[PDB]
């Protein structure tokens, strides 16, 4: 959370980002959430609500997988589906 | 019926274990009934528990 | 013979790979394994089965002068 | 001659002109077959390694090629046989030069 | 890093069944290794269960099973499931070395000699195996192989004076089949574990001849649960055999005691060795009919090394496979032939089948190569 | 002709933004909206897209390293759960 909170704040410097995040906020949602409702809602994040988005947003998917160049290691896509869920080992 | 369980018994690995094993047993009984029933209805007359059924 | 990583040297390939949960079950069964196990008995009747029938007549050939043989007497 | 009519009779009978290859491509693998393959081109070993993983996976799934795309006994783009003779001609000269 | 990749047994689990490039063109035909392989843990289970109730005796053999099959509970059924699971063993067996005959992976050479010590082995372990339940067509078939064994001059008369233990098939040589049947297939396993490392050494091949090392899938998941798919379909087959039909395959005359004066006419070894003896039968020469037999599978030593073609396997060669299909006619003849009485029309057509399989085997696999190789412009 | 078709469909009404960050003020940029940017008279999509799911490879051995990505489908806008 520290470090999302600093890499916003980092990531809107200047005037070019803060402009681009004016326009990509009004084409989004119509309007700009200021920083303090992003941290307000930093502040509404625990570890459990995050596993519970986590187990929502992984867990047992169907991944889209890009491989380019020599890419023999790669394994199989089965391979990922396997290794997607714990069986907890 | 599809949608409600997978979301219930296939998320967590034991819990989908237990409920394998205890509807196991569950259908080990209704195999047994069903099986044993099927053989003596189509053998029926020449069985051992008529005979006993005599005395 | 080893483990992957260094057997072969391809360029100028890209694989297309579907998901297991994509597609069906049985695609198209019984409108294509119908005329694929027509196709592949046609490729294989005439290499395969004249021995057969070769083993039958001389089946039949040699049951039938054993029972010529044993029926005379 | 009729023999030429006869080698057409095998090579439809064959099946790997059904699954499209050349006869530059089940030669059995010695070790100079290994080099023959190795004096290539590139391009040529490519299109080769293209048309064995194609027709693996023809074979796997047994669904084979349409007629169309079928090799002919006249368009056979057969290469591999003078690299094949260089590589033997070779080897006999090593040999021939041992036992000399 | 990786628990797999540590632990140095699981190091050897990794090589074996997770990162083998496997071929993937192989189908139904390359399952044998698996069958082969719970056959063998099968025979195993059932002989030990066999071997915590049997009795090795002569005077206590028979009475014994006859207490397994009637008193120890499944007992008739395990008996059931060590002989049908030899026979099912030996369909799968035959079909392993059809399959390396016909897909032309007789090229890997120290691995065919290793599987053909292993067809030795299995030989041997049947045989003993057979001879253990005491009964008149074992007592009898012993005899004969026996003499068989005693055909070589001046060294055969002293080993099977050796391995009586008497004059003929008494408790000795019943005790010591006894311990020969029941330590061999650890041995086969040791040999199937060589057999394995040798392939591995190589890698699998597929039905085109060409190697697959562009197109390598892995050995796990897929050919595991296609193995299991394979291995239950084996499994239903041989326990519908044990359990339907017992006696399609079992001989009438084992289940008599043994009588060391009858010679029953119908004397015979059972299926899987009729063609080895169906040789036997129609050669005049004792010493010749065992030297032919001892040579046949030393053809199947040679063939790998006739391989005069330039393809690796018949798949495209049309005519070597349409003698391979005759060859296939004549194995199932000789077989049947030796499921005959010694018939004068039966002996003409035994002789002229035994001589067309050492004709078509030896002869006219480098003919049939060597037009398939001079017509394709070579 | 398509492109000028483009250019007088794709572009017009609702689904334009003027942005401006710095120092400058807010009165006199809407007084400089209105004297040009008024007048512009202008006058149908976004579908749920399916996401697939599936692998796509690139053997390519004559480059030295190699470069794999992996993802899912996102959730979007709409939902604290992408914070
Ligand atoms: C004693 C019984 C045998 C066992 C348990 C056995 C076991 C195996 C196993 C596990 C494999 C690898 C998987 C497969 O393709 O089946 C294999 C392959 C092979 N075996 Fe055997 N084998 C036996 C008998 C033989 C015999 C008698 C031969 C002939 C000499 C033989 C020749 C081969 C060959 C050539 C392969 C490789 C085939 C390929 O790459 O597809 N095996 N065997
Ligand atoms: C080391 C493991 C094994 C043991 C301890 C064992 C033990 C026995 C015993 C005690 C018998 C006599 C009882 C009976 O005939 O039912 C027997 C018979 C037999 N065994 Fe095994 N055996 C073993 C492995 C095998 C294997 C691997 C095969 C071959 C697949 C085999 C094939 C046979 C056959 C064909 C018989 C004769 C069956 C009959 O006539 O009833 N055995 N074995």
């Amino acid at each position: 959370k520290n470090l999302l909170r600093n890499a916003l704040v980092s990531h809107l410097d200047g005037t070019t980002p803060v402009c681009e995040d004016i326009g990509r906020s009004l084409l989004t949602y119509g309007r700009r959430i200021p920083l303090a409702e992003w941290e307000s809602r930093i502040a509404e994040v625990d570890a459990r609500v995050v596993r519970e988005v986590c187990s929502k947003y992984f867990y047992d998917q169907c991944p889209a997988v890009a491989g380019f160049g020599p890419i023999e290691q790669l394994p199989d896509y089965n391979r990922i589906r396997s290794g997607m869920f714990w069986l907890r080992f | 019926l599809t949608a409600r369980l997978y979301s219930l018994l296939f998320r967590r690995t034991s819990t989908f274990a237990l409920t394998i094993v205890v509807g196991a047993l569950f259908f080990e009984r209704a195999f047994d009934q069903g099986a044993d029933a099927i053989y003596e209805h189509i053998n029926e007359g020449k069985l051992w528990k008529h005979i006993k059924h005599k005395y | 013979g080893r483990q992957f990583g260094h057997l072969t040297r391809v360029r100028h390939v890209i694989t297309y790979s579907l998901s297991p949960f994509e597609q069906r079950a049985f695609p198209h069964y019984f409108s294509k394994g119908i005329p694929n196990v027509l196709r592949r008995t046609r490729a294989c009747i005439l290499r395969v089965a004249p021995p057969f029938v070769v083993f039958y007549l001389v089946y039949t050939w040699g049951t039938q002068e054993f029972e010529k043989s044993k029926r005379k007497n | 001659k009729w023999l030429e009519g006869i080698r057409k009779w095998y090579y439809n009978a064959a099946g790997f002109n059904k699954l499209g290859l050349m006869r530059d491509d089940t030669i059995h693998e010695n070790d100079d077959v290994k080099e023959a393959i190795r004096r290539l081109p590139e391009n040529l070993y490519n299109d080769r390694v293209f048309r064995i993983k194609r027709a693996l996976d023809l074979s796997m799934r047994q669904q084979i090629l349409p007629k169309e795309q079928w090799t002919k006994y006249e368009e056979d783009k057969f290469y591999l046989e003078p690299y094949l003779k260089e590589v033997i001609r070779e080897r006999k000269e090593r040999e021939e030069w041992t036992k000399k | 890093i990786n628990i797999r990749k540590t632990h140095p047994l699981m190091k050897i689990v990794n090589n074996a069944f997770i990162d083998l490039p496997a071929p993937s063109n192989i189908s139904s035909w390359w399952n044998f290794g698996s069958l082969l392989g719970i056959c063998l843990i099968l025979q195993i289970l059932t002989g030990l269960f066999l071997a915590m109730h049997y009795t090795p005796d002569t005077t206590t053999a028979f009475s014994s099973v006859t207490h397994i099959c009637r008193d120890v509970n499944y007992g008739w059924i395990i008996r059931y499931m060590h002989a049908n699971g030899a026979s099912m063993f030996f369909i799968c067996l035959f079909m392993h070395v059809g399959r390396g005959l016909y897909y032309g992976s007789y090229t890997f050479l120290e691995t065919w000699n290793i599987g053909v010590i292993l067809l030795f082995a299995t030989m041997a372990t049947a045989f003993m195996g057979y001879v253990l339940p005491w009964g008149q067509m074992s007592f009898w078939g012993a005899t004969v192989i026996t003499n068989l064994l005693s055909a070589i001059p001046y060294i055969g008369t002293n080993l099977v004076e050796w391995i009586w233990g008497g004059f003929s098939v008494d408790k000795a040589t019943l005790t010591r089949f006894f311990a020969f049947h029941f330590i061999f297939p650890f041995i086969i396993a040791a040999l199937a574990m060589v057999h394995l490392l040798f392939l591995h050494e190589t890698g699998s091949n597929n039905p085109t001849g060409i190697p697959s090392d562009t197109d390598k899938i892995p050995f796990h998941p897929y050919y595991t649960i296609k193995d299991i798919l394979g291995a239950i379909l084996l499994i239903l087959i041989l326990m519908l055999l044990v359990l339907f039909t017992p006696d399609l395959l079992g001989d009438p005359d084992n289940y008599t005691p043994a009588n060391p004066l009858n010679t029953p006419p119908h004397i015979k070894p059972e299926w899987y060795f009729l063609f080895a003896y169906a040789i036997l039968r129609s050669i005049p020469n004792k010493l010749g009919g065992v030297l032919a037999l001892v040579l046949s599978i030393l053809v199947l030593v040679i063939m790998p090394l006739l391989h005069t073609s330039k393809q690796r396997s018949m798949m495209f060669r049309p005519i070597s496979q349409c003698m391979f299909w005759i060859l296939v006619a004549d194995l199932l003849t000789l077989t049947w032939i030796g499921g005959q009485p010694v018939e004068h029309p039966y002996i003409i057509i035994g002789q002229l089948a035994s001589i067309m399989y050492f004709l078509i085997i030896l002869v006219m696999m480098p003919v049939a190569s060597i037009i398939e190789n001079n017509l394709l412009k070579w | 002709a398509d492109l000028t078709e483009y250019l007088s469909r794709h572009y017009k009404a609702p689904r334009m933004v003027l942005a401006a960050a710095g120092g400058l003020e807010h009165r006199q940029l809407l007084d400089l909206a209105q004297k040009h940017f008024s007048g512009l008279s202008g006058t149908p999509t976004l579908t749920p897209c399916r996401f697939t799911g599936s692998e796509i490879r690139h053997r390519e051995d004559g480059l030295p390293l190699a470069h794999v990505a992996i993802a899912v489908e996102g959730p979007g806008w709409a939902n604290p759960d992408n914070v």
